[PDB]
């Protein structure tokens, strides 16, 4: 076993699940009507307000 | 599988063949001889996975160690 030895390494060999879903599922989000809004970048590179 | 090369590649080297003793200190009888010779005449034209299967068992893992370190002589040396 020990001459034979010299010729071995691990095989990385592991066993898991087919799937494996997430530690949190996605939460479903309501859809609520906003209007368009002109401001939202002003505060990305250099702004201009109205 | 294995099988041997083309004739002008087959390298022949002369045999020693061994003198036949009497039946009994082979398989029993002359009938028994031809038997079994027939029974292996089939694993002659191939290497394959029942000669590497005997191999195992008859060389263990000290046999299978050293052909292997011999191997890798063999092809350091090629």
């Amino acid at each position: 076993r020990r001459e034979i030895g010299i010729l071995t390494t691990n095989k990385n060999t592991s066993r898991t699940h087919k799937i494996i879903a997430p530690a949190n599922l996605e939460r479903p989000v309501r859809y609520i009507r906003k209007p368009i809004d002109y401001t939202i970048l002003d505060d990305i590179g250099h702004g201009v307000k109205v | 599988r294995f099988v041997r090369t083309v004739l002008p590649f087959s390298q022949e080297f002369q045999r020693d063949k061994q003198p036949n003793a009497q039946p009994q200190y082979l398989h029993g009888s002359k009938a028994l001889n031809l038997a079994y010779s027939s029974i292996y005449g089939s694993y002659r034209n191939f290497v394959g996975p029942p000669h590497f299967q005997v191999i195992c068992r008859l060389l263990g893992y000290q046999g299978i160690a050293v052909v292997m370190e011999e191997l890798l002589k063999v092809v350091k040396s090629l």
